């Protein structure tokens, strides 16, 4: 139980601190970097057309 | 008369068209090219080009045709190749024995030369005969025995002179009506606009099972005679099994390809099939031919084409179905046709929406699935047909959050979603379970209840077994099955047995090519009966290690359920389904003991 | 004295032929003769064939009218408008339950016109802050996942969140079948002073499914309370926009005139964002967040906020928006901006509804924000609020402990967690699992939670009142 | 029939009414009746003559985008001449062995092209009706490709790659090793077996350049190859025209020649970059990622060029060479590149940086007719079960790596660490291959069958009992 134990809460406490926190970064940038600036180009392009 | 102004790619602005109606066909140039008003600025018209619009030069002249864009109706349409704007390839080909299809070719798109034989329908000289009514019938194919002539919808009057029986080319008057001094010579054909859907008296409940063949579509997630039906691109899928299982195998009386935005080996590809697949359910090996009309449109050709080729094949389809003809129409794939509408949007200047496509994409989408269900043909005498539309989808990135199917998920009532992990794993027809469905289920309970009664039972414990398995595996997959309990072992054993021996389906073998509705239902019954059986023994204190070595042989019997031979009969097939039962009751019975 | 309509003027028409341009959905005249903004024109085809237009804009002697039903066939030769001088006004009248109307608010159910007792207007003035009040009753709905947990008040605005291919069509057929008052009473709710109604409206419906409403609400005895307004997919997109401003402007003629209780189903909202996207990049408007124009907070608000009960009326309107919402997300404009404005959301979940559980409410995200006034003493039952809190505390712990029945097993779970999967397993299949033809009054869901709850012992159904708890739990 | 009227002289126009300069646009004004796609013949000031093709026509106004840049164009001096025709390249079976320009001139110090005939650039469309379908597969000797997404004379299949990733070495030995399973073999020395070649190469640069020309000249198959070197110090809008000269001379070549091409279209990415380019210079409406929209068409125009046809014995097999910008599928250049051509043969940067040769990911790759290639009569009657399974066991593989990645090796099931070793001997052996190992799809198909035997037969599920009861005890 000891190995099964230290085994598992390894396991939680890599995913508390760098899985989910790395998940949760990279969907900040994917989204809110990214999609963010590929819909203010579209923007932009889209303006300078009406214009 | 109107005379160009200027060109650029497709679209083509002519002046001195002060007369031009919206989408209305004209003649593009010296050559005539085909191309549809779809602009007015006074007498200034824009006109998408349908053929190559390079050699244009500002002057020459264009004449209107007045009618918008038409597809010719009647005998002849069976047994052909098309294009989008209904160009007889084959009839190209011998007319110009060019590889090539010539610029501005007219070539009539149903056949002048052949002569049909008309039997006179019941009317006579005198009679009152409107929109839709068959005033005679024309032997076309030894399988579309009495292609009906129908008077043209949008027009009616008095019968003043009806042909005889005998032999008429397309072109020789059959009808004389007179309207109210108006009189019109009518002929054993008709063009009617593609855009508009033809008019019937009633649209129907579709509530008849189209029976596709394949296990998980026919078993989860049926669709009717007269649905609406989205299914994904990906070769292997559904998307090149289905269409010929519709094809050959299904209740349609007709069946209508519209490959739109095909590649140009794919399209070689069912121009060679299709001449060589024959039809059983007819009570002789016929051709499917006889039953299909194709409307061939590459890639290469124009975009106008392209997004034509939807409208004329949906007419057709129609236009069978106003003769009380279950008819299927197969778009190749619908995301092409929805491309076209963006690039043509796009050379028109107007505000896309999202990602690029028009605005009125769903709205598009919308007019052209709606023109599916069942319906009571307009005019006498009183019938009934109907339009299976059985529209592929090729996804964008493998994901649902491309526009096309956003906008194709609030029409369809029936949606066979891809599943890429069943792809790559190559585990065909590959539809995604949990997030494929279909809304005529509830419609379908009539059908079951008189033929197979416990169908949508046995339906929904198999979708409830898969949604449990799945989250089981989900939960497994982080944790492992070493903490599960015995009855969540036999969830998984269960649903992967099913994913592996019923869901999956070869569909290029002979036993499985074509799963009758009452194979599909006595292999349901089957799998259920297992889960059941093993159930309710594990409930009874039984170990599922002990349980599944001492029944590994009704597990193979079940596994195996799928290669009996559908040819065997219903009576064979059944009696054979019903022993296999009996021998799993009378096994877990032993074994639980 | 109602006599002061002054309706008998006669309002002569100008029909203009001089159409100068065509432009996609939108024909653009060059001579009109102060030109109204919003008003409704008729276009008269060269085949004779009649068309609605309304007009979208309004320069110096130019009106640009965006035409219903597409512009095919339009020639700017001899094509002809008719300015009707008016905005969509439609017919209202207190018989108009039982009919059923297009989106454009002519009937289709083979019946006569409307017979108007008043031409009021759609897209109606806004409730003044100062005459609403707070919602103080519960609307039944006949459904145990709601009526229960997720109760609705008789002014509150509460969507139901769906996706494609989930019954959200067939729940909300069934809330427009059973809706009605709770409270038993010496007369009934279908009399002339406390009378109750339904208004459905239908948006960019499948026309399978739009006769499945038709057939539904004329068979099962529902008409004649309800005003339906059905909108095909294949039907013009401006009359899917103006087809929730028919159904609200209906609600308010019949809540805050005829003083009834009024529901409103907006049904496939999703549909309406689309048609509303379609109409504002007709503008050449520049599209906003993932297409869908950046203004229509605004529209959902004023399409929403034509709720509530009012100071002076005893009527009230309660909406329950349905909208799909696209691959399954919070995060998409549509749930969002509804989720501001409205109070509360009904969730339809994609995994009950694959394991045949109808309908496929998930509870644990489902909430009515203002349920707390919906339930009392002399509203439904005494014990509705603590029921309906140990329901969800009890539903989530089943939730847990069918996580860990799998990772821990099933032994290895406290008695707490063995009583919570067989509750869980009552709870779905027996209480949220309800027919599409069963009607449970509120009564009836609630004693049916109490045989739920009366497996559980006394210490820990901890969230349910021990005055409550002692009266109901032990017999 | 030896009709030619090749012996007519036309006068032509030429205009000193430049108007303005664009970018890469030149437009011209009072031009007396201008053809759409007409080309013309502008003389810079200081003499210099350049090329350029009629874009866009507006009465008396032409657009003209020069292929040689506007660089030193003059309004007061520049003259442009218009020839009256569209651009046509001079074809000759003798074009084999010359290397050209981008815009057809050549460039080996050689004369020009004894023209036996001015073949249209962007050739009439082939009917569909007279095609035929490519089912002949052709042992490119590469393993990753034989056995799995194998290519038939005929098919459109591009290499999907990126930057600094070896497609031109696989693309070189493709060229240096393609051959027929079956070859017809009635010949001594396979004149009408071996593959002639036309090489487009568009704003590449001049060392790869140099390294095609050097592959070329090592094994003999300059004589049977064409090339169309348009570098990277070369004109931009250039690069528009190559591919559609060189599809023009390998539609010479096979459809009148009766030879079999094999086109390679190098950085389909860089035309489309020139098609972007010109795009931006009109002021059009931009697709996604600025891109026209219609790029979807001219792609498709470029690469439908292929195939077979009825009555002629000689084929087009492409394939074009694209680079991913930024290693993304879902680009609109690779992704509208996917809708036309059937499959694709994906170069992965991280099978290149575990020193892979060649770095083709299984994957995503793929051929859209190796399924009908494959069989017994073609190649071996294990084919596609063998490919099929590869391919799972190679998903699974993945699978079962992230898994171990996140839950480690131990927790991993037997089926996740035959996976894993699976993969490894995978991508070591099978997949990593000599660039000049020429395996005939036997030889790749039974070192698959070595692999497989990792796995026990009876969960080698994805191959049919026949086969697999007939190939796997064959060791």
């Amino acid at each position: 139980a000891f190995i099964i134990l230290d085994e598992v809460i390894k396991v939680t406490n890599r995913r508390v601190n760098a899985i989910e926190h790395v998940i949760i970064p990279r969907t900040e940038n994917t989204i809110a970097y990214i999609n963010s600036e590929l819909d203010e180009l579209d923007r932009e392009e889209f303006y300078r057309l009406k214009k | 008369y109107g005379a160009i102004y200027s060109v650029s790619g497709p679209v083509v602005i002519a002046e001195n068209m002060i007369g031009c109606a919206m989408y209305e066909l004209v003649k593009v140039g010296h050559d005539n090219l085909v191309g549809e008003v779809i602009r007015i600025d006074g007498d200034k018209a824009t006109i998408q080009v349908y053929e190559e619009t390079a050699g244009l030069t500002v002057g020459d002249p264009v004449l209107r045709t007045g009618k918008p864009l038409s597809v010719e109706l009647g005998p002849g349409l069976m047994e052909t190749i098309y294009d989008g704007i209904q160009r007889p390839l084959k009839a190209i080909k011998e007319e110009s024995q060019s590889i090539y299809i010539p610029r501005g070719i007219d070539t009539p798109a149903l056949d002048r030369t052949i002569k049909w034989q008309f039997t006179p329908g019941k009317f006579q000289v005198g009679d009152h005969i409107s929109g839709g009514d068959i005033y005679g019938s024309v032997f076309e194919n030894s399988l579309i025995s009495s292609h009906k002539i129908l008077l043209p919808p949008r027009s009616r009057g008095t019968i003043t002179w009806i042909a005889p029986a005998g032999e008429y080319t397309l072109d020789e008057k059959i009808l004389e009506v007179e309207f109210d001094g108006k009189k019109s010579d009518f002929t054993l054909y008709h063009t009617w606009p593609v855009r508009v859907p033809r008019p019937v008296t009633e649209k129907l409940s579709a509530d008849y099972p189209l029976l596709t063949g394949q296990r998980v579509l026919d078993a989860l997630f049926p669709c009717v005679q007269g649905g609406t039906t989205c299914i994904p691109g990906a070769f292997g899928c559904g998307k090149t099994v289905i269409s010929q299982s519709l094809s050959k195998y299904s209740n349609s009386d007709a069946i209508i390809y519209v490959g739109c935005g095909e590649r140009g080996n794919e399209m070689a590809e069912v121009l060679m099939e299709f001449p060589e697949l024959y039809t059983e359910m007819s009570g002789t090996k016929e051709p499917i031919m006889k039953r299909t009309t194709l409307v061939a449109n590459t890639s290469n050709m124009p975009v106008a084409a392209r997004e034509a080729s939807i409208y004329t094949g949906i007419t057709l389809a129609e236009y069978f179905r106003d003769q009380g003809k279950n008819v299927s129409m197969i778009a190749d794939s619908s995301s092409r046709w929805a491309e076209a509408l963006r690039e043509i949007s796009g050379r028109l200047g107007e505000m896309p929406a999202d990602q690029g496509f028009p605005a009125y994409l769903g709205a598009k989408l919308a007019s052209f699935y709606e023109r599916a269900g069942k319906a009571v043909a307009l005019g006498s005498p009183d019938r009934t047909g109907s339009v299976s539309i059985v529209a592929a989808v090729s996804p964008a990135g493998g994901d649902f959050s491309d526009p096309v199917t956003t906008a194709t998920l609030g029409i369809t009532q029936v949606f066979w979603g891809l599943d890429k992990k069943l792809a790559q794993r190559k585990h065909f027809p590959s539809i995604n379970t949990s997030v494929s469905y279909s809304k005529y289920t509830n419609v379908l309970n009539k059908f079951y209840d008189s033929n197979y009664p416990e169908f949508p039972v046995l339906r929904d414990r198999m979708k409830e077994i898969l949604s449990n398995a799945e989250e089981l595996e989900q939960v497994v997959q982080l944790v492992g099955k070493s903490a599960l309990s015995d009855s969540d072992k036999i969830t998984l054993d269960v649903a992967t047995l099913i994913k592996e021996d019923f869901l999956q389906q070869n569909g290029y073998s002979t036993y499985d090519a074509f799963c009758p509705i009452w194979k599909t239902f006595d292999m349901m019954r089957a799998f259920i009966s297992y889960h059941d059986e093993a159930q309710k023994a594990v409930a009874n204190g039984a170990n599922w290690s002990k349980l599944a070595d001492s029944t590994g042989d009704v597990k193979h019997a079940v596994s195996s359920s799928k290669f009996f031979e559908p040819s065997r009969g219903e009576k064979e097939v059944h009696g054979e389904f019903e022993k296999l039962l009996s021998t799993m009751q009378e096994r877990f019975a032993e074994s639980t003991d | 004295k109602k006599a002061v309509e002054q309706g008998f003027n006669v309002k002569p028409r100008l029909n203009y032929n001089t159409v100068s341009g065509v432009n996609g959905p939108l024909v653009i005249l060059e001579k009109v003769k102060f030109p109204r903004y919003n008003e409704i024109v008729n276009l008269t085809l060269p085949d004779g064939t009649v068309r609605q237009g309304q007009v979208l804009e309004i320069r110096g002697d130019r009106a640009i009218v965006q035409v219903f039903e597409g512009t095919s066939g339009i020639d700017v030769k001899k094509t002809t408008v008719e300015f009707t001088g008016e905005s969509l006004r439609i017919p209202v009248s207190e018989d108009m339950l039982g009919r059923i109307f297009d989106g454009s608010g002519r009937p289709i159910d083979n019946g006569p016109k409307v017979f108007a007792e008043d031409y009021l207007d759609i897209n109606g003035s806004p409730i003044n802050p100062y005459a609403r009040i707070y919602p103080e009753e519960m609307i039944s709905t006949g459904v145990s996942a709601i009526d229960t947990m997720n109760s609705i008040a008789r002014g509150q605005k509460i969507p139901i969140f769906s996706a494609s291919g989930l019954p959200h069509n067939e729940i909300a057929a069934q809330i427009c079948r059973q809706a009605g008052l709770v409270r038993p009473t010496k007369d009934v709710h279908d009399g002339h002073e406390e009378n109750f109604s339904i208004v459905f409206a239908a948006m960019g419906v499948n026309l399978e499914t739009a006769r499945f409403f038709k057939q539904d609400f004329e068979e099962n005895g529902s008409l004649e309370r309800t005003s339906l307004f059905l909108n095909l997919a294949n039907d013009p997109t401006i009359e899917r926009i103006i087809t929730p401003r028919l159904a609200l402007t209906t609600a308010e003629y019949l809540a805050y005139q005829t003083e009834r209780h009024v529901l409103t189903i907006l049904t496939d909202m999703s549909s309406y964002a689309d048609a509303l996207r379609e109409v504002s990049a007709a503008r050449e408007e520049v599209p906003g967040r993932r297409g869908y124009p950046g203004y229509m907070y605004t529209d959902l608000s004023t399409i929403y906020e034509r709720a509530g009960r009012v100071e002076g009326r005893n009527g009230s309107i309660t909406q329950i928006p349905i909208l799909t919402m696209p691959n399954d997300d919070i995060t998409h404009p549509i749930p969002d901006l509804t989720g501001y404005i409205t109070e509360g959301q009904i969730f339809v979940d994609r995994q009950l509804h694959n394991k045949g559980i109808y309908p496929p409410i998930n509870v644990l995200p489902s909430l009515s924000r203002l349920m707390k006034s919906a339930i009392g003493e002399g509203m439904t039952r005494k014990d509705h609020g603590d029921v309906s809190n140990q329901l969800y505390a009890k539903y989530a712990i089943g939730k847990d402990a069918a996580a860990m029945k799998a990772v821990v097993g099933e032994e290895a779970l406290s008695i707490e967690d063995k009583l919570s999967l067989e509750f869980l397993e009552k709870f779905e299949k027996t209480f949220i699992t309800q027919g599409a033809y069963e009607d449970r009054t509120v009564f009836e869901s609630l004693d049916q939670a109490w045989s739920l709850l009366r497996i559980y012992p006394k210490e820990m159904l901890n969230r349910i009142s021990p005055k409550i708890l002692d009266e109901f739990y032990d017999r």
